[PDB]
RNA sequence: GCAGUCAAGCGUUCAUAGCGACAUUGCUUUUUGAUUCUUCGAUGUCGGCUCUUCCUAUCAUACCGAAGCAGAAUUCGGUAA
RNA sequence: AGAACUGGCGAUGCGGGAUGAACCGAACGUAGAGUUAAGGUGCCGGAAUACACGCUCAUCAGACACCACAAAAGGUGUUAGUUCAUCUAGACAGCCGGACGGUGGCCAUGGAAGUCGGAAUCCGCUAAGGAGUGUGUAACAACUCACCGGCCGAAUGAACUA
């Protein structure tokens, strides 16, 4: 119906500094720093206090409403991974051909590398991304970790591990092997 | 259909001997011209009543002006229309400073919102809602808040000239 | 039904504003559904404790700012979580199976009603010190 | 920095007691004073000291300034007039480049042939003793 | 073979889906409507059926 | 000739995996009817051969979604000429 | 294909509908000046990229009478509206506290105490608390939920119309 003026709040927890300036947005943080392009909305921040942030959005119709709550918690998952930090679970599945998964790398790429997937010859490789690290439980039989400050980055870089094995041509309800997220949340406050 | 003006119309069926002094209708009537509030009129007069213009008189037409003119007010209106299947009522609100005001932003509503022409719609009732919080549509709460205010961005001045030696800037 | 059983609700309080003329405002905030039970068996003699929500209690008070109308300033009183305990029984002999008995790890008194008057029970808990001393001081006063 | 740097831009906000040019129409020219809200597209205007009449006009005939003054909301066209007087406006207005210009451009409009003549005769007398200094340091 | 929790992990994106009946789309198993353009949008959806 | 809506019914159980009666909305212009507008101072009348190009309502081949997909095989559908 | 009344085309240029016998406007000597019709005024193209309030985003938008088509049926797209119901005796949602006594209810048995499972759904004390919504145990525990309350402060649910 076009609302007059609408808004939303951001916590700036103890430790961060949040500097916009052309809807470009950088957070810094004891994990380190992000940064976000928000050109594509129109949005106008407002300041109340190195705790508070105020987005606003005067004016405007449901879909453009829409986005304002969006950019919040987009803002809010950078801070919470500069503080807090981002952790996926991924668990090994497999009926009998055992998922072998190691880390390779050319030129200094990284890449995840993927073999005997349901028996198979060939070699799947997931190129690993600026900011994310793979590790490998140590006490949970098939598991592998992927941590860092950007949910984006980190979460992308666990369903594109999941999705190279995505088994082709049998009933998957039955041949259910796979990589799969096994849990995801932070590296900070339990686990 | 155009600058409206309201209007107090007031008929009679003609006298007859055995009823001299019938009694006296009147409506009020939204309409651009006097020809056409008497002719709106009679349209209703027919329909409620049992009457034609052939037999009945226009005993006076007077323009009511709005009361206080350059007071905002709101406005409560009744609608009667009929759709491209079907034919219903309605509520809206308009928050104007006069009647006839009010009426011009309805006869554009029903027709932005409902493709509704003139010719398809009775006003059934207009109405300034006395005591805020008996108005019952967001879109008019909204403007009722304390101390309110707000800005107007994206400000597109219109150049005068088809060229401009300097980019333009919407800063408002 | 929703009417009715509400409608229920404010005369069995009206019936304890007219019969107790005392009045116990607690407040059993935590507080256990044991040890509520518990507080009925122990005050089964005078005092009855009644619960209930704040929004009603103020409206069926200041419905009854009629008769009996000194109940006006006993609504600042009856915010959070508070409760009622109507009695006819001495004054700190109540307050105190309320207040220590069944405690845990009880219930507090907040304010207390006598009528027409709001007691923060502090004053209640004399130790006849303060009023023998004012009565020996005074003494010395006029001699 | 260590601060959260935030820069929010600064509307002029349509409000009671905002001041404002009307851009178009009989009272174009003329500043006028907000004293109502109609809808989002609409005010109530009035400007008594200036001749403008009090009336409903479209957001769109009218530039905002960046002038704002205590104005209780509604208030009659009388108590305008004293709040506006009182929080001496048209002073405030009067010292703007905004303000200033117009008036600089109407008294360019109004000038003379002759006068015209005058301000290049000057003008040249100027441009002389500053291309001198241009070329000193 | 694989523990029944696993089993589980396997089932969340293999087996518990809906099924567009209109236009076989995988989707959430609690969506109401499908999310393609092509049927419509269309609220005629079905579990995707289990096996033995 | 081709495609829909409804869902009684089929499908061991289960309307809609695959189907689908009774009824009902359409699309097409390679059928065949209907019409008689053009050509009767004449538009060479069938099929094949040969060669190009187009349509997609897709048979194959690419990548998918679905199943009454265990595998193999098949079937239903999408993007696709 | 065939009648009815009228108006047309045929026999008729002209302005408009790009185009076009029949539609709209208007019927015609040779010319000047003004004004218009129907239709138009981003550019082609003479004429406001005029003013005003809304609506619409189409990985198959839409765009003007005659006219160069579209249907039954669908959409948690977005707009406005209707109806029934809930709510200032305080809801909806969000956060928070409580979530009890007969009683481990009776059968049934290795053991089954609210939660493998049979039959019953009772009472107490309540502002409220099921002879039990799940999770969890060998069985209890522990946790959860329905139910009630604390805070908040005016809207909320469901079905529809176009
Ligand atoms: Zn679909």
């Amino acid at each position: 119906m076009k609302y007059i003026q609408t808004e939303q709040q951001i916590e700036v927890p103890e430790g961060v500094t949040v500097s916009i300036k052309s809807r470009i947005v950088k957070v810094v943080g004891p994990r380190g720093t992000l940064t976000k392009n928000l050109k594509h909305i129109d949005v106008t921040f407002t300041k109340v206090n190195n705790q508070l942030i105020k987005v606003a959005v005067h004016n405007g119709g449901r879909k453009h409403v829409a986005a304002l709550r969006t950019v919040k918690s987009l803002v809010d998952n950078m801070i919470t991974g500069v503080t807090k930090g981002y952790k996926y679970k991924m668990r090994y599945v497999y009926a009998h051909f055992p998922i072998n998964v190691n880390i390779v790398e050319k030129d200094g790429a990284k890449f995840i590398e993927v073999r005997n997937f349901l028996g198979d010859k060939k070699i799947r490789n997931v190129p690993v991304r600026d900011g994310v690290t793979i590790e490998f439980s140590t006490n949970v039989k098939d598991e592998i970790v992927l941590s860092g400050n950007s949910v984006e980055d980190v979460s992308q870089n666990a369903a594109d591990l999941q999705q190279i094995c995505r088994v082709r041509n049998k009933d998957i309800r039955k041949f259910l092997d796979g990589i799969y997220v096994s849990h995801k949340g932070f590296i900070t406050e339990d686990l | 259909m155009a600058h409206f003006k309201e209007y107090q119309v007031i008929g009679r069926r003609l006298p007859t001997e055995s009823v001299p002094e019938p009694k006296l209708f009147r409506m009020r009537i939204f309409a651009s011209n006097e020809v056409i509030a008497k002719s709106r009129y009679w349209y209703f007069l027919q329909k409620l009543h049992k009457v034609k213009k052939a037999s009945g008189e226009i005993v006076s037409i007077n323009q009511i002006n709005e009361a206080h003119p350059t007071k905002v007010k709101n406005f409560g209106v009744w609608v009667r229309y009929d759709s491209r299947s079907g034919t219903h009522n309605m509520y809206k609100e308009i928050r104007d400073v006069s009647r006839v005001a009010a009426v011009e932003t309805l006869y554009q509503d029903m027709a932005a919102r409902h493709r509704a022409r003139f010719r398809s719609i009775h006003i059934l009732k207009v109405a300034e809602i006395e005591k805020t919080a008996d108005v019952k549509r967001q879109y008019v709460k909204q403007f009722l808040t304390k101390d309110l205010k707000f800005p107007l961005p994206h400000r597109v001045q219109k150049s005068t000239k088809t060229f401009s030696y300097k980019r333009p800037s919407t800063f408002y | 039904g929703i009417r009715e059983k509400k409608a229920e609700y404010f005369a069995k309080l009206r019936e304890y504003l007219e019969e107790y003329k005392s009045l116990f405002v607690v407040g059993v905030d935590n507080v256990s559904s044991q040890q509520m039970h518990e507080v009925r068996k122990e005050l089964r003699g005078r005092a009855v404790v009644l619960m209930g929500k704040n929004t009603m209690v103020r409206r069926a008070i200041r419905g009854f700012l009629s008769d009996l109308p000194d109940f006006e300033k006993l609504l600042p009183f009856v915010k959070g979580n508070v409760g009622f305990v109507f009695t006819n029984e001495p004054l700190t002999e109540i307050k105190n199976v309320i207040v220590s008995n069944r405690v845990a790890a009880g219930l507090t008194v907040v304010q207390v009603y006598d009528n027409g008057q709001v007691f923060p029970a502090a004053a209640a808990p004399a130790a006849t010190s303060a009023a023998s001393g004012d009565a020996a001081p005074a003494e010395e006063a006029a001699a | 920095s260590t601060d959260s740097i935030v820069k929010a831009s600064n509307w002029r906000l349509v409000e009671v007691g905002r001041v404002v040019l009307i851009k178009k129409g009989q009272s174009a020219g003329k500043l006028a004073a907000i004293v109502e809200i109609i809808d989002q597209k609409k005010v109530l205007i009035d400007g008594p000291k200036a001749g403008v009449p009090r009336q409903a006009i479209n957001l769109g005939q009218v530039v905002l300034t960046p002038l704002t003054f205590a104005l209780p909301r509604g208030a009659r066209t009388a108590t305008v007039s004293k709040k506006w007087a009182a929080a001496a406006v048209c002073e405030k207005w009067a010292a703007s480049s905004w303000a200033k210009k117009i008036a600089q451009r109407e008294r360019r409009a109004a000038l003379t042939d002759f006068e015209r003549f005058q301000v290049m005769v000057l003008r040249k007398q100027k441009r002389y003793t500053v291309k001198k200094a241009l070329a000193k340091a | 073979i694989i523990e029944p929790s696993l089993k589980a992990l396997a089932s969340k994106y293999n087996c518990d889906k809906s099924v567009c009946r209109k236009c076989y789309a995988r989707l959430p198993p609690r969506a109401t409507n499908c999310r393609k353009r092509k049927c419509g949008h269309t609220n005629q959806l079905r579990p995707k059926k289990k096996l033995k």
